[PDB]
């Protein structure tokens, strides 16, 4: 339901921010393909970091104020849309939060 | 005090097509002057080994001899017998190496097994299964090939073959390929190719694709 | 001058609900007027062994002793050791066992495959793959249940814990259960069942049955 | 003088993994420094009792003994007696308990219903209800598990095994766990997780979700 | 297409007669359940006895007159129906001779 | 003087697992005790030439040198020499066959056609092409295989390879095998297999049954 819109520019590096839920421990950061009604996990504490994104995004948790920080570090045109962060085995059914990323070069 | 050889194996000889005769000494304290020699039944010698091994830092010594020659005389089962000398021994020791003749031989049956449904919901990796069954010796080699060419070996594991419970004889064997969902719902269709000895050419090809189970013939679309 | 012990593992400790501690003697001449104890890091001595093995036609003499306490001080790691006396040896030789303390632990994932189609033609047999993924450490036990009743371990087979490619640390498994292709399509749900430390009451179940991908919701048939 | 001595009970051995027994000292005044203990059948000794109970604001004494022993040992028809001496009655106290063995032992029949549709219709909240029917003795754990995360033990309301009206010796019991409507509609899954001493494993899980049941509606049948 | 009609006794044994075809390794003596359209291999050439069948009836192939012979011992009013005898995988899309048996007693 | 040396062929090596080579004597006279030999490069020595050819009515003669090798030394480069020795020409004759080395390798593309629907309406016979084109070099070997048995060798016909049209040092060639409408209507399914020097593992296996390339005729969309 709520939208970060987080902003960044070419290189460096953004933080995601999504909420840390409890009773829910699979957590991803899922990225919204919209292709054919499918999203692909970008991350998990499965462990699994896509081939794209392998090297360049982290995923930590800390249950200070329900929150679990993901960094991407660099960026490309490529990773400007949608990156849904959810919980739960089904990844098209859990989408807790929606959030927008872009590039400004 | 033993020398023990590896003989060519079906799978190596499938793989390299070159079947080679080898054998390692154990139990002997590392030393030096020591040539390996490779012979045969008739009694003439054979080419000259190489790429001379290690001693073991477990207060063992080991030579390596490689002697490359025809696997039809393998398979004839001709008797070949490396001799190597040392110094504590005072007569050099024989290790004959002969294949078994005579098994029986039965063709294995290929079974390729589709990503369960739980599994292509994490939107994350699904494991294909190519499943060997009823096939004897032992000997079989598995490898899979996508798109008319081979994959690499480290994303693929294959198990020993395990005896069947219902037949005597026969053993079963299993192969997991592990592709990404993505790929799998792209079409990409993955082939497991089986050699065994009884197989008529040595080779045996099966394919399966997202779309393999469907009728072909009509299409339901629950629309709301 | 060798003792082994063999340690009580998970899949002994949830079969028969007792964990036990045994030791074993090798590379020993066999001999007589030999007595086995068990002892633990607190220094009391504990329940007596009985069921004297026999001697190894090796050359080579062997000494079982059972001993059964609490799994809470396995698992707390307590330090068991069984003391031997022998008669060569002056001083008798001591076997610590110990748990290691301290393994990450991931709950492993089920999924249960239905037998191919290919495989359903020849009207003979089935064969059902429950299949076992990412798990830490490779103490993992499995069995198939039929109608609420186990079926007899002399039906199907279960490999040993491979280690998973991708996820190192993470292991892997897999069962095979050999039906008949009459009872499969004779409804006959078949239900895996794996024991684990990482799961939350030790216990998982899945069922398949003949019918389980299907929409449910509608029912299309063609007829010539 | 009236000391409660309370047998552990497989539900809350099951949900603690911590086998525990209670001898509860009551009907005495308010006196410090008492001296209790817990002794086995043939007097020997058991851990500290830590944690005793507070007194009474209502001129009543409370005083609990713990002994931690392992469950084999409860089970196996072994004795426990309770030690209990005071200013008050100087003359020593012994209770025995055990378990009362000459019981028939059956297996419960789990049964999930759905929420009624007129409940769904209010579009406010659900309650699933699991019975659980058929079991003797009367020592059932229900528990629920949303994806293999329990539940707040708060959520839901069990009751206790009341005697089956036709079947004398065997039990029924029910459970309801009240969710949110816009939770259930979205294909959140559910189970009810019963563990009784008569199970195979002691352990069994049924589950329901708004799919769960639903009947089909098309039945196409195209001819040519 | 043929039909042997073969006929025997109660106890005893009866020989089936049915022709052993080549360029067909699995050969098969199927029984037409005819329940659900679905036919159940009693023997094969792959070594299966149904257990209804096991340790009573026995296989033997010698092409001498392109012939291969099934014995069926001892006898019970269940083995009265079709045994549809054939060749390949597929044991439904075979069954090259059709044949009767019943008992009589 | 005119003798004839055939190096062995890829189709006969693979038809027969056993290559051969032949060195063959004419344009002489119809004379008995004659003396041939096959050598290697460096003057060794082969087996026996046995089944030497009978001698022809039309005043020549014929004779046949065999010697049998194994195929890596045919492959690796080394050259055979044929030793002819005759009474008319007491001359040595001396003749060097070997790969032509040189050539670039490409993998051809097999493509499996079902019968004309013309052909089909005859109701009389039925005919399955299989084109296999842009191969290099010229050397591959068809069959066909109906049900894992080799269909007699007389019953199709394949054709020499000719340069593809529009691209150079490439070939093509075609298969035309001929069944019975009859037992093509009944689901037989058939297979082309091909064999090449360029293959991966040498070996490629395309199928066609009555059911390959229908479309789908009915699409169904219900709504609610
Ligand atoms: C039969 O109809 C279904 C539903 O319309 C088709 O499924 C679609 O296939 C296309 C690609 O061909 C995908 O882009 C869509 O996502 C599919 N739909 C769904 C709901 O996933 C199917 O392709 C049709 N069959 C054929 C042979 O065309
Ligand atoms: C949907 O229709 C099919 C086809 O009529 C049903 O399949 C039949 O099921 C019965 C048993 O219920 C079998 O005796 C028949 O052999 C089946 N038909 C075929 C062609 O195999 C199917 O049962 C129907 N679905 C439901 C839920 O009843
Ligand atoms: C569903 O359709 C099949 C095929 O036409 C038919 O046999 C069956 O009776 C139908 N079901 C009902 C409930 O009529
Ligand atoms: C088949 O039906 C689907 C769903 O209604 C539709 O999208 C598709 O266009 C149809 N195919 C054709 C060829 O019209």
């Amino acid at each position: 339901l709520p939208e970060v819109k987080v902003e960044g520019e070419l290189g460096g590096s953004v933080t995601i921010k999504c909420p840390l839920p409890e009773m829910h421990v699979r957590i991803y950061l899922c990225r919204e393909m919209a292709g054919s009604g499918t999203c692909g996990t970008v991350v998990s504490t499965t462990n699994f970091i896509k081939a794209e994104y392998k090297g360049r995004v982290t995923l930590k948790q800390y249950p200070r104020k329900n929150l679990f920080l993901v960094e991407v570090t660099q960026l490309t045109e490529s990773d400007s849309g949608v990156y849904a962060c959810g919980a739960g085995m089904n990844t098209d059914r859990g989408k807790t939060q929606k959030v927008t990323l872009n590039v400004h070069s | 005090i033993r020398v023990f050889a590896i003989p060519p194996s079906f799978a190596s000889i499938f793989l390299t097509k070159s079947t080679k005769l080898t054998c390692l000494v154990t139990d002997l304290t590392t030393y030096d002057s020591v040539t390996i020699s490779w012979t045969r039944q008739n009694g003439e010698a054979v080419k000259t080994h190489t790429n001379i091994s290690e001693s073991h830092p477990n207060a063992t010594f080991s030579a390596v001899g490689e002697a490359s020659i025809c696997e039809d005389d393998w398979n004839s089962g001709e008797r070949f017998t490396c001799t190597v000398t040392h110094t504590d021994l005072p007569s050099p020791l024989k290790q004959t190496i002969s294949r078994p003749k005579g098994v029986a031989l039965h063709r294995p049956d290929v079974y390729l097994l589709p990503p369960a449904r739980e599994q292509l919901n994490l939107r994350e990796s699904a494991t294909i299964t190519c499943l060997v069954t009823g096939f004897s010796p032992a000997d079989v080699f598995v490898q899979w090939m996508q798109r008319g060419q081979p994959l690499s070996p480290e994303k693929y594991v294959t198990s020993a073959p395990m005896p069947e419970p219902q037949a005597p004889g026969r053993y079963f064997a299993h192969s997991i390929l592990t592709v990404s969902e993505e790929e799998w719902n792209t079409g990409e269709t993955y082939t497991c190719v089986v050699a065994h000895e009884a197989l008529p050419n040595r080779v045996t090809e099966r394919t399966v694709d997202k779309s393999t189970g469907k009728p072909t013939l009509y299409n339901v679309s629950l629309v709301m």
